[PDB]
RNA sequence: GCCCCGGCGAGGCGCAGGCAGCCGUCGAACCGGGGAUGCCCGAAUGGGACCUCCCGCGGCUUGCCGCACUCCCAGUCGGGAGGGGGAACGCGGGGAAUUGAAACAUCUUAGUACCCGCAGGAAAAGAAAGCAAAAGCGAUGCCGUUAGUAGGGGCGACCGAAAGCGGCACAGGGCAAACUGAACCCCGGGCCGAAAGGUUCGGGGGAUGUGGUGUUGUAGGGCCCGCGGAGGAGCCCUGGGGGC
RNA sequence: GAGUACCGUCGGUCGGAUAUCCGGCGGGAAGCUGGGAGGCAUCGGCUCCCAACCCUAAAUACGUCCCGAGACCGAUAGCGAA
RNA sequence: GUCGGUCCUAACCCGACCCGUAACUCGGCGUCGGGGAAAGGGAAACGGGUUUAUAUUCCCGUACCGCGGUGGUAGGUGCGGC
């Protein structure tokens, strides 16, 4: 018990008690810094499903990002008209992945495992990010995570091996439609996505 | 100078010997500027042998 | 600096010999990284004399030259004879 | 009086020592093969990089 | 005060209740933790649910009061998690505890039950 | 260029055909293996750099060790991690114009050149919410064909696949939850041991759940009834033979 | 296994054409009496599957190094550099 | 030790924290700290001789500054002048 009720409360905040708590919490979170370590997760069901254990070596961080798309700098040389746009552009990475990269940048000895949405403003989105210390003995002893101290797993978030990166690389499709995403985007001349 | 002869002795004799050899090397380098033109080389290499053996005696 | 590691050469030139026999002074080529205290101690321990004054210069061959004045109770010429010259 | 920095002085001293002709016993030992090398520098002709 | 608190209890109860918890341990049966407690209500075994007030995030214990009213099981609040854990025999804190099979503390429970019924209605 | 262990077996002292000399038969030079010394700057890290040089704190006894920033475990003691470099190959983002279209604006050049970030000896992918069509297949990746085909396109110039078929190589495992509820993990010291790893004191975590269970299609698992109780495959090397 | 599957709209990208993938904005489920796909949408049949969490060798690419070989050059050649 | 640099600030520059950027060796930023003048501010040495070639730097003569000691005294507890 006790996990389904959290799930059901967060399935639609407006329709429950979570809306008002989030309004107050946002009032406070807007004062905080962009990246901030916290003690306990806000959504425990979602964290423990993406992999979170109450042990030494697990760290939780909250990250604030600005909403919307991107605006390109003005071209200084001559351009053709199809090449002139500035204002209506979107990033090919998602805001989740961008938040994870910010957290990674501020904690240089840890590795990102996953992340989850924790609220929205008119100006801002908030995500919570789970990190692991690979060189801690508890971690090196628990065999559900002990893979994370291998050579091939540093820079994980920067190379796109977290779940948000996989989604933005198109690796949740398998058959018809997915011809140009496997094994890499670079492998098919950048032509997917 | 040979390492067997250097390994029979005590660190204090080794130290006295380094002092003496350094003084000789300075004197010879002074006259050189004025019969065995290899004295300087052999003195250098002897000082080196002594320092090696002293270090290995201490590390024990 | 460790004494017995400071002195590299004595000098024997016209200027140096003049200073020996006129001002009770010796002249040595010395390690670049040595100070005047170190030079004083080196000379005093290697030759068992007492020192009055040390002066220094860096040459344009990259070497340090030291001029050492002993106290008048000791003669620079006896140490000069103890050295090669 | 002319106010040099010590490291610049030491580099100029090396450049000074570098500048001489090949020794004669080297030419003899080599049987007239090595007789000139690429770094004869004169102070009016070719300037160094300070 | 958080939003999962529906009335302000006075100290003497909270003082009564910790005892009831400590007692029923040395003698009777105790469930510790929100998961163990939540299952005991869903099943209908609890006589008293005890709930702390220093809980953040509130998500964890916000579902109990409405779930108890349904099954008509009574509940009282305490101010500390750390005390509620110690009483129950734990080196760690606890956010919820449920009394089941109370021994030697029956007529504390049935009294704590009555005082909080008016304090709710 | 200093020391040692083995080999070789008399000369040796770099490119480098000299004058003087020295080392070597107490086994050198040379070759294989292993140690010592190792100035200054440099990520450069006790603090500062218009000159790869300067200026300090402590504490122990001149001689010595320690004193950067960001973070984890902690905790007023300490134990750890990161930073920089690397030809080509690798992953993820940002992204032109010349040119061709016999001009040129959609198009092309091109997801190219170049820019930013992140890894390794390989990386990435990977165990069907798939492919198919009256038959069936069975994780991923690579090679040959499918094919200048389906299809896109001022339907212009041009662009452009996949399934299938033939081969190389093969391999499948684990969480969340339901149920249980401290039965759990880590650090240090006292012991036993070749060791796999046991056992004791003192600490840090953990009921906001450590450990046990369990991991799939009209199915699997849990609970519930019950008859059965071959987890025994791995690891440590006093021993041992063979082979490279 | 939820701001997820799905709808609408904008920008990019693709052979993907009313039927490719990526992102932003506005809406937004069921959840085992359940869910998804089958090249416009929808209704009914039949066939195939169970997403939104994790790891994984071999077959493959490269050669700042080493090794071997050559109807390759032979000092204005051949790497810029014998 | 006494000449100049090693101290101080000027206009100005940099780092950390913080904010932005898909990101950075990119752009900013009040504050904290650190740098920034051999003609600005800023303790203390003059004359004569000596060398092939240096000298307010060596020698002779006569001085000054800072720090640290030793020993005495003024003062603590003393006076002259509207």
């Amino acid at each position: 018990g006790m996990y389904k009720y959290i799930r059901e409360a967060w399935k639609s905040p407006k329709k429950s008690y979570v809306g008002e708590l989030l309004k107050k919490r946002m009032i406070q979170w807007r004062r905080d810094p962009v990246v901030k370590r916290i003690e306990r997760p806000t959504r425990l069901d979602r964290a423990r499903s993406l992999g979170y254990q109450a042990k030494q070596g697990y760290v939780v961080v909250r990250v604030r990002v600005r909403r919307g798309g991107r605006k390109r700098p003005r071209w200084k040389g001559g351009r053709k008209p199809s090449k002139m746009g500035m204002v209506k552009y979107s990033p090919k990475k998602s805001l989740q992945w961008i938040a994870e990269e910010k957290a990674a940048r501020k904690f240089p000895n840890l590795e990102v495992l996953n992340s989850y949405w924790v609220g929205e403003d008119g100006m801002y989105k908030w995500f919570e990010v789970i990190m692991v210390d690979p060189h801690h003995p508890v971690i090196k002893s628990d065999p559900k995570i002990a893979w994370i101290a291998g050579k091939a797993h540093k820079g994980r978030v920067f190379r796109g091996l977290t779940s948000a990166g996989k989604r933005s690389r198109g690796l949740l499709n398998k058959g018809k439609g997915a011809e140009k995403v496997r094994p890499s985007i670079r492998a098919h001349q950048g032509k997917g996505k | 100078m040979k390492p067997s002869e250097i390994r029979e002795m005590s660190i204090e004799e080794i130290d006295k010997k380094i002092r003496e050899l350094r003084l000789e090397l300075a004197k010879e380098r002074g006259v050189l500027t004025m019969e065995n033109p290899m004295v300087i080389r052999n003195l250098r290499r002897d000082i080196a042998r002594l320092l090696t053996i002293k270090r290995e005696k201490l590390r024990e | 600096m460790d004494p017995y590691k400071v002195i590299i050469r004595p000098l024997v030139t016209e200027k140096a010999v003049s200073l020996i026999e006129r001002e009770n002074k010796l002249t040595f080529i010395v390690d670049r990284r040595a100070t005047k205290q170190d030079i004083k101690r080196a000379v005093e321990e290697m030759f068992n004399v007492k020192v009055a004054k040390v002066n220094t210069l860096v040459t344009m061959k990259g070497e340090k030259k030291a001029y050492v004045k002993l106290k008048p109770e000791y003669d620079a010429s006896e140490i000069a004879a103890r050295l090669g010259l | 009086a002319r106010n040099k920095p010590f490291a610049k002085k030491l580099r100029l001293a090396k450049a000074a020592k570098q500048n001489r002709r090949v020794p004669v016993w080297v030419i003899v030992k080599t049987n007239r093969k090595v007789i000139t090398h690429p770094k004869r520098r004169h102070w009016r002709r070719t300037k160094l990089k300070e | 005060k958080p939003s999962y608190v529906k009335f302000e209890v006075p100290q003497e109860l909270a003082e009564k209740a910790l005892e009831a918890v400590e007692i029923a341990r040395d003698t009777g049966r105790i469930r510790k933790g929100t998961n163990e407690t939540t299952k005991a209500v869903e099943r209908g075994q609890a006589k008293l649910v005890i709930i702390a007030e220093d809980v953040d995030p509130e998500e964890i214990v916000a579902h109990l009061p409405p779930l108890c009213e349904e099954k008509e099981i009574p509940y009282v609040y305490v101010p500390s998690k750390k005390e509620l854990g110690a009483a129950a025999g734990l080196e760690v804190p606890a956010a919820s505890v449920a009394i089941i099979e109370p021994g030697k503390a029956r007529e504390l429970v049935e009294d704590i039950a009555m005082k909080v019924k008016e304090l709710m209605k």
